[PDB]
């Protein structure tokens, strides 16, 4: 809501968030604490309208835009867990940072073989 | 008509159906799930002229309608061995499946032969079509599992060189 | 009813060595899968292609099917089937490549179809 | 299925990966001492070939019988195979081109004898009931002559005895680090030198102590070189075959664990939500 | 006495215990199916002479009573831990694993040796038969420990080419 802010004002606003499965997570938390029952794997039944809830303010407006860059946590290394199943919804791009092409002396660390964008 | 995501209809309906506290089944999707596509796509039918009469009240007469349904379903990981994926794969006529490994090959679309089918088949097709077009989704359903077994050399040359070139040339 | 008391010995003993070899080509496919099929015993190439065989021989056209493909339907004879099947096993029908039994009735088909590969 | 029982059998197809990977790794090194050691061999055979060449096809041919092409009537061959597996397709090939030439031959009527450098031919060779004559197993990376010496010796004897003729060595040509075939070349009769020793008019040999019974040993010792030379080839052919075997059974491994890790994800999945539907489920 | 499918009577009590609102354990199996089945199980007894001789009040002097039990168990896919399973290998004297990969194969009936146990051993044995059966037992635990190498027998050596193949022929 800071950023939308910015964006009526007429600019281009960038909006990091450092870790959006945490967001996931808290939301699980205080469903559990309300007493909702359990989804797929334990997630909330929000799930899927909580994180549209969110990432569907993040648009290009005829006024300005918002862009987001989001860090993103996939459990176990399962990009088919709910929470990365929902994300990647919403995603445009994804950029994968190795330490391989760091150790390379290479920066930024991007590896441009999994690094993807529609 | 085309429902551009079953899948997620499906997954309102589940978070309907757990606030209002009903026991979940499998995937933890409610049991009458199926009850929610199956009373959907089967309203996609064709209709004798007789319905037509009976319901415009003689207006229209001896014509027959009809309305056509593509829903779109989206699978986690490629495989079809899941509970919605199932449920809709056995309501729906035919089966359009798209694989990631063609599309990503560059072979666009990706439709897979062999698990991709038409239920109503060649009764659809203009006959020109029907008869040039005879049975290759079967060809092809073998040309893609003899490649895949065969990886070491093309052994047996009897006409491999040839079919395994037909093949090649048509996808 | 898959018993010889029931279906005579001959039936029982086709339908039940097809299973111990369809059985052994399973037990086969995972080191397949990792080492190629080079590393197989030389017998153990032959129940594999046996196998494949067997697979594409319990294949067959049917009626109704007879508009998803053009094929037309056949009708086997239990004689018949059991008569391919204890031939196939057996070797006697080696030298045929595996694609002359995709999709046939009789044996007899089996045959004729190799000579058009 | 079973989470547990899908994690065992991932952590055993990781396992078998590595092996391979480190089998792929001792192929590819033992393949660079076979190949030079398969280098260090031209000389004897070159420089006796050239004396051959002078001594038969010179000035004052001698006669002898491994030179000249009597009628066949009976074949012989000396077959070099691998006393390990895992070398891929290498011996089955070469043994199915040696039955089709061995069935071309015996279609004329012509009998056929088999000497076997290597267990797998020995073990191929009496299940389909070839007349294996003499054998030599157990090699390994160690090929010596003074080994050879024993098959082909009997089948010399046999040539010169007036029993065989026309005798053939069957191996694989080390061609490229990823390309080898399975030749069948013929040793005695004498092939043809490409080249002319006419240059040579200019000089002869002092022969001590006498030209024939020279040209007798000098020709079986050549046999002999060339055979050898059959083997360590065929040596290093085995090791970059299997070189690439193993490379193959490496990635064949690699993609079993991506199909087994997409059963066990969802195989989790399917156990988290069984357990905890059960606990909500259960308190009324 | 032989129980056929002591897993359909763990279903109907589990039905039973559903329909009255009991609270349900695991696979919402009632907590009391382990006492369900041991109070059960436990019947099953040998019993001795002063036993028989009190209970008929005479009339039976010197004999011993006894009786047999031998419950079926139904797994799926061979899982051996799930619930019931686990209560009635937890009760009983040994088990008699049939499994089907060996049922395929021929081998008929697809007793799996090893992974079975009887805990009575031979003293429910004829001393002919108690002599004769220790070497089968170390010739099929040489030959399942020698198993791995089947498939790549005729690399082997001829020593224990000799007991795989010995192994083969019991089997």
């Amino acid at each position: 809501t800071m950023a939308e802010k910015f964006r009526d004002e007429g600019r281009d606003v960038l909006l990091f968030v450092d870790n959006i499965y945490r967001y996931t997570l808290a939301g699980t938390e205080v469903s559990a604490l309300l007493g909702r029952m359990p989804s797929a794997v334990g997630y909330q039944p929000t799930l899927a309208e909580e994180m549209g809830v969110l990432q569907e303010r993040i648009t290009s407006t005829k006024t300005g835009s918002i862009t987001s860059v989001q860090a993103v946590y996939v459990p176990a290394d399962d990009l088919t867990d709910p929470s990365p199943a929902t994300t990647f919804a919403h995603l445009d791009a994804t950029v994968v940072l190795s330490r391989q092409i760091a150790s390379l002396g290479i920066y930024p660390a991007v590896d441009p073989l999994d690094s993807t964008s529609r | 008509i085309i429902y551009d995501d079953l899948s997620k209809q499906a997954v309102a309906y589940r978070q309907i159906s757990l606030l209002l506290r009903r026991p979940p089944g499998r995937e933890a999707f409610p049991g009458d799930v199926f009850y929610l596509h199956s009373r959907l796509l089967e309203r996609a039918a064709r209709v004798n002229a007789e319905y037509v009469e009976a319901f415009t009240k003689g207006e229209v007469k001896g014509k027959t309608g009809s309305l056509t349904a593509l829903p779109i379903i989206e699978t986690q990981a490629g495989d079809v061995s899941a509970f919605v994926p199932t449920n809709v794969i056995s309501i729906t006529d035919g089966q359009i499946f798209l694989e990631t490994n063609l599309f990503n090959a560059g072979i666009r679309p990706a439709v897979n032969p062999g698990i991709s089918v038409s239920r109503v088949g060649g009764a659809a097709q203009t006959k020109i079509m029907k008869k040039l077009s005879g049975g290759i989704r079967t060809a092809l359903a073998q040309y893609r599992e003899l490649a895949a077994f065969s990886q070491f050399a093309s052994d047996l040359d009897d006409a491999t060189r040839k079919q395994l070139d037909h093949g090649q040339k048509v996808t | 009813q898959l018993d010889p008391l029931v279906v005579g010995q001959e039936h029982y003993d086709t339908a039940r060595g097809v299973q111990s070899i369809l059985q052994r080509y399973q037990e086969l496919k995972d080191i397949i899968a990792i080492l190629g099929m080079d590393e197989l015993s030389e017998e153990d190439k032959l129940v594999v292609a046996r196998a494949r065989k067997i697979q594409r021989f319990l294949s067959q056209p049917f009626f109704v099917a007879e508009v998803f493909t053009g094929s037309p339907g056949k009708y086997v004879s239990l004689k018949d089937t059991i008569r391919g099947f204890k031939g196939i096993m057996e070797g006697e029908y080696d030298h045929l490549p595996e694609q002359a039994f995709y999709m046939v009735g009789s044996i007899e088909e089996a045959v004729e179809k190799a000579k058009k590969l | 299925a079973g989470a547990k029982d899908i994690r065992s059998k991932i952590a055993s197809v990781q396992n078998t990966q590595k092996i391979t990977k480190a089998m792929e790794m001792v192929a590819a090194s033992k393949m660079r001492k076979s190949q030079d050691r398969m280098a260090a061999s031209r000389p004897y055979a070159e420089t006796m070939r050239k004396v051959i060449g002078h001594l038969a096809h010179g000035n004052l041919e001698y006669k002898h019988p491994y030179l000249e092409d009597r009628d066949v009537k009976r074949v012989g061959y000396l077959v070099v195979s691998t006393d390990r597996g895992l070398a891929g397709g290498l011996n089955i090939n070469l043994f199915k081109k040696l039955l089709a030439e061995m069935k071309t031959w015996t279609d004329k009527g012509v009998q056929a004898d088999l000497a076997m450098i290597g267990s797998k031919g020995v073990s191929f060779f009496n299940s389909v009931g070839g007349n294996v004559v003499a054998q030599v197993t157990g090699m390994g990376d160690n090929p010596s002559l003074s080994e050879l010496i024993g098959p082909v010796k009997v089948m010399l004897q046999a040539y010169d005895e007036g029993r065989l003729d026309k005798l053939y060595i069957v191996s694989n040509k080390f061609i490229n680090t990823m390309s080898q075939v399975p030749t069948i070349s013929q040793l005695l009769p004498l092939p043809a030198s490409d080249d002319d020793d006419l240059k040579h008019k200019s000089w002869d040999y002092l022969y001590e102590p006498d030209p024939k019974a020279l040209l007798d040993t000098l020709l079986r010792r050549y046999v002999e070189s060339q055979v050898y030379q059959g083997v360590v080839e065929n040596l290093a052919s085995e090791q970059a075959a299997r070189m690439v075997a193993m490379k193959a059974a490496t990635d064949n491994g690699g993609s079993l664990i991506k199909e087994l890790q997409l059963v066990y994800n969802k195989a989790r999945q399917a156990s988290i939500t069984q357990e905890l539907t059960e606990i909500v489920s259960g308190a009324a």
